[PDB]
RNA sequence: UCAAAGUUUGAGCUC
RNA sequence: UAGUCGCCGUGCCUACCAUGGUGACCACGGGUGACGGGGAAUCAGGGUUCGAUUCCGGAGAGGGAGCCUGAGAAACGGCUA
RNA sequence: CAGCCGCGGUAAUUCCAGCUCCAAUAGCGUAUAUUAAAGUUGCUGCAGUUAAAAAGCUCGUAGUUGGAUCUUGGGAGCGGCCGUCCCCUGCUCGGCGCCGGCCCGAAGCGUUUACUUUGAAAAAAUUAGA
RNA sequence: CGGAACUGAGGCCAUGAUUAAGAGGGACGGCCGGGGGCAUUCGUAUUGCGCCGCUAGAGGUGAAAUUCUUGGACCGGCGCAAGACGGACCAGAGCGAAAGCAUUUGCCAAGAAUGUUUUCAUUAAUCAAGAACGAAAGUCGGAGGUUCGAAGACGAUCAGAUACCGUCGUAGUUCCGACCAUAAACGAUGCCGACUGGCGAUGCGGCGGCGUUAUUCCCAUGACCCGCCGGGCAGCUUCCGGGAAACCAAAGUCUUUGGGUUCCGGGGGGAGUAUGGUUGCAAAGCUGAAACUUAAAGGAAUUGACGGAAGGGCACCACCAGGA
């Protein structure tokens, strides 16, 4: 086709460019709150930590880093959290 | 493309546009500078740093919720090193190069990045000469280097 | 002018290719370039098998393989005639025939 | 050009002045070697002296015998094959006599049959050959 | 490294106006290339363009019409006497009837017959037809 | 499933 | 720095100290069938080559050198080698 | 003979003659340096897979070139929504003078180049030119 | 009361720091790869040796001989031996600045690429001079010397062969340490940067998504499966347009001629010669002229003619079968 909205592209293709090709420039990493059954406080986690993400008063581990998005540990609920 | 390879690769950090804060975040500026100051005395980077808050506090960039920079903050207190970190790790990468060359004399490929790297030291010390600095009699010299790290 | 595309070798990314000797001749050849071939065949083809059937004791005893592979050097091909010349448009044509033969 | 910079002025004209060089006429202008080899010394005639009557054979295709006249100069001795061109001059040009020579129209190079022969006779003795030839004047004896 | 975005972008308006396109994205918007546009605009040569405001250097999206047989540019920026102006522009245009040539002058941004009539020589940008 | 195979009046071809 | 000479300023010259200055922005050295300029020829626009030559400026009267005389000469149709 | 291609080996449109015919006309021919023609030295304006052509590869100081970003607009009057004329510095001595103050005039000072416009200044001769 | 330096503590100033580039450097995460070096392990075959078995030929060619061989050859078995080489798995696949890089395991460090709301905020691109690396042959020393094999000899064909065939066989071929810098070092295509058509396949990292299938007992991983994203080796495709054409989504965006920057060519020969300079133990490398001669030298593509190149078809002045 010739003719083409460029200024007024659909969400479904703003998602389905590249990062910088979106119209405007936009993230894909998230932050999201963390939790165990257990304890009682929520961590706030970044998508891509490149951390260790112990949690309060050191009780025990939710997070070991890998390529992308980090992997929880077994039974470990979340909610990503907006702004 | 890049300057002493052949790789040509787009893949980097791209910030939106809102330099808005969100609404769940209310950690101050304050009190993340008294966790600065713990961290710098500890021993950390800015680069460190920047990468817990953002993993654990969820505080992406602090020049978009404070106003200045974190950097900047460390040269107000006193923490900052006497040269900056990226000619540090640099050079301690130099030695690491010369170290396992004075065994293995034959690693030519080593040598030619052994070369290059120097070359690209003396790029950034230029910069950072004409930024002020460092002294005009500073001078990497590999008898000298590996006192510094 | 350009004869071919691909100078009659496989040199897209590489750069060089260890040489092998010829088995009718001795002539080195880029491995790459070389012409292989894997003839797997049977220690009795077909009319010496039926021969060779009156042979054997056992009623249908299957017979072991030969797993060759070989290469030979271009000049030697063409004598001993496994590939004819093309035009300059069949050339192209690069997909073998099915296997009726 | 490829350097289109506003201050290559200089990298610009440097190139042009090497390569000016490679051009072979502008190097056979400058360069001393060609004026002072050339007998002529950059001039349209020169006097000369008869000293022998050559019949040089052609080139192929064609076929004939050239009347060539070999002239020693005075100025600076040099030897030539100056050409007589037309029908029946030569009986004219005696031995032992000056002879006024020009150019050929070629700048260095052999015309034709006449292998390398630049050179042709315009006078004898302060007569125009055209004047013998056609029958105007006579030769002072 | 990237050094002239109005080159850049100048090229890929003529492969668009080859191809008949309808409309052209183009990535780096600089404040001088804003004032060429509007400088056709006005004059009636292509239609209404929009510009992309990024907290960075914009992006400008032109609707784009089918009068415009070339628009190109001069690097490097020549200093263009009264004088001179005359061969230029026969030199570079098609004709003395139309096209023309926009030089950005201490006056302003204006076509070179403006300049003629404001008396003002300057520094040659590019040109359009 | 490869031993080899040389020359040709000077005596006049042609848009 | 201080003097000499010179009509004055200056390694112009003398003496005593200091150790500087130029260089790939082509110095230095070699060539030039080069006195310079005002101009001429050629041309679409750009340019190219020439310009001893009747106007201006310079230098010179066999080679080099030296000098009297004079307001003015290191004069050559003035002298001494 | 023919600058070059070529002509001449017995009906030569190419030589030597005659017969004619052509160009220019008191002038024409020949030679050499040189200029346009030459987009065959190219800044405007050439080429560089195969016609001649890209350093075997990478590093590297001078050289050359370098992203974006800071003033946009405003007041009064004017002409046929549009255009244009009028205006867009600041900090000791007297009069448009008026009832010590205000303004103006004057003196001195202005963070800095390239770029562009004016004038003066340019020896005549020459060139164009009334 | 005015004008210069010095020195105490104020009040107010919205009090003072442009963004973070589909510019770049540096950090982080798990990967990836015949990427590099050193040391370590394995395999057969090989040729040689020792021993045992039957035995008269074996070799080698288009056809033979010199050659080994009844003082036991060749063939087969079991042991030993030294140095090459790591087949087949091996792709129009990967990595490397380029030549090139593939037996096991260990140590050392690096890097392209990917995800990233990681830090600095112009630190960048190309480059005479200068420098690192740079297959084979060649050279100098050692070490090692299995195979092949320049040179050389002889044996064969042949009018000649001081070659093509053969039996021997030297330097070399292997390792360490010293030089060297040349190949059609070819994509014969310099580097960055932008834009303009598809199509399927593929390699890596990343993301998403019914179901199969092992972990077995689920999760979360592995193998399949269907997609999207970045750049990557290649492929096909068309009246995009260009190009002398052969051809190219680049050899395009050119008389509508300028994005940036290096190198380099200007008729053929003479000649990469000479002379000079410099390097090298030598071999030779690099820089690099002129005279003279000469009107053409070449490229792509068309039609012939030829072909001891292939495919088709015919003929008793061809053959075949035969005959005077
Ligand atoms: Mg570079
Ligand atoms: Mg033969
Ligand atoms: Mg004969
Ligand atoms: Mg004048
Ligand atoms: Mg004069
Ligand atoms: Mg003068
Ligand atoms: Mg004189
Ligand atoms: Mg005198
Ligand atoms: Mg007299
Ligand atoms: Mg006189
Ligand atoms: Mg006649
Ligand atoms: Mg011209
Ligand atoms: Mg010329
Ligand atoms: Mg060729
Ligand atoms: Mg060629
Ligand atoms: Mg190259
Ligand atoms: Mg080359
Ligand atoms: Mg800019
Ligand atoms: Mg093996
Ligand atoms: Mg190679
Ligand atoms: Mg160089
Ligand atoms: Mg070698
Ligand atoms: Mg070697
Ligand atoms: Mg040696
Ligand atoms: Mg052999
Ligand atoms: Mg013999
Ligand atoms: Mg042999
Ligand atoms: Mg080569
Ligand atoms: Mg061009
Ligand atoms: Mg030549
Ligand atoms: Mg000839
Ligand atoms: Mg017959
Ligand atoms: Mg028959
Ligand atoms: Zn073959």
């Amino acid at each position: 086709p010739l003719a083409k909205d460029l200024l007024h592209p659909s969400p479904e293709e703003e998602k389905r460019k590249h990062k910088k090709k979106r119209l405007v420039q936009s993230p894909n990493s998230y932050f999201m709150d963390v939790k165990c059954p257990g304890c009682y406080k929520i961590t706030t986690v970044f998508s891509h930590a490149q951390t260790v993400v112990l949690c309060v008063g050191c009780s025990t581990v939710l997070c070991q880093p890998t390529g992308g998005k980090a992997r929880l540990t077994e039974g470990c609920s979340f909610r990503r959290k907006q702004h | 493309g890049r300057m002493h390879a052949p790789g040509k690769g787009l893949s980097q950090s791209a910030l939106p546009y809102r330099r808005s804060v969100p609404t769940w975040l209310k950690l101050t500026s304050d009190d993340v500078k008294e966790q600065i100051y713990k961290l710098a005395k500890k021993g950390l980077t800015p680069s460190q740093i920047g990468v817990i808050l953002r993993d654990s506090h969820g505080v992406a960039q602090v020049r978009f919720v404070t106003g200045n920079k974190i950097l900047r903050i460390l040269k107000s207190k006193g923490l900052a090193p006497d040269l900056p970190e990226d000619l540090y790790h640099l050079i301690k990468k130099a030695v690491a190069v010369r170290k396992h060359l004075e065994r293995n004399r034959k690693d030519k490929d080593a040598k030619f990045r052994l070369i290059l790297i120097e070359s690209r030291i003396h790029r950034l010390a230029r910069y950072y000469k004409t930024k002020r600095v460092l002294p005009p009699n500073w001078k990497y010299e590999s008898s000298t280097a590996s006192a510094l790290v | 002018t350009k004869k071919r595309r691909n100078n009659g070798r496989a040199k897209k990314g590489r750069g060089h290719v260890q040489p092998i000797r010829c088995t009718n001749c001795a002539r080195c050849v880029p491995k790459d370039k070389a012409i292989k071939k894997f003839v797997i065949r049977n220690i009795v083809e077909a009319a010496a098998v039926r021969d060779i059937s009156e042979a054997s004791v056992f009623d249908a005893y299957v017979l072991p393989k030969l797993y060759v592979k070989l290469h030979y050097c271009v000049s030697c091909a063409i004598h001993s005639k496994v590939v004819r010349n093309r035009s300059r448009e069949a050339r192209k044509d690069r997909t073998p025939p099915p296997r009726f033969r | 050009g490829k350097c289109r910079g506003l201050r290559t002025a200089r990298k610009l004209r440097s190139h042009r002045r090497d390569q000016k060089w490679h051009d072979k006429q502008y190097k056979k202008a400058h360069l001393g070697t060609a004026l002072k080899a050339n007998p002529f010394g950059g001039a349209s005639h020169a006097k000369g002296i008869v000293l022998e009557k050559v019949g040089v054979e052609a080139k192929q295709p064609n076929s004939a015998i050239r009347k060539c006249v070999r002239v020693q100069l005075i100025k600076n001795g040099k030897k030539i094959t100056a050409f007589v061109p037309n029908d029946g001059c030569l009986n004219f040009i005696e031995e032992n006599d000056e002879v006024l020579v020009a150019g050929f129209g070629r700048k260095g190079h052999a015309v034709g049959d006449i292998p390398g022969v630049r050179f042709k006779v315009v006078k004898v003795a302060n007569v125009s050959l055209l004047a013998l030839y056609k029958g105007k004047k006579e030769r002072p004896r | 490294v990237r050094m002239n975005v109005l080159a850049d972008a100048l090229k890929s308006i003529n492969n668009a106006e080859k191809r008949g396109k309808r409309q052209v994205l183009i990535r780096p918007c600089s404040k001088v290339i804003v004032r060429f546009l509007t400088v056709m605009m006005k004059h009636g040569y292509i239609g209404e363009f929009e510009i992309i405001d990024d907290h960075r250097a914009g992006k400008i999206v032109v609707n784009l019409t089918g009068r415009l047989n070339k628009c190109g540019v001069i690097s490097p920026r020549f200093d263009v006497q009264l004088k001179d102006l005359e061969k230029w522009q026969n030199n570079l245009l098609p004709s003395r009837q139309f096209g023309f040539i926009v030089l950005t002058t201490s006056a302003g941004i204006m076509d070179h017959e403006e300049a003629r009539r404001k008396h003002t020589g300057g520094k040659i940008l590019g040109f359009f037809f």
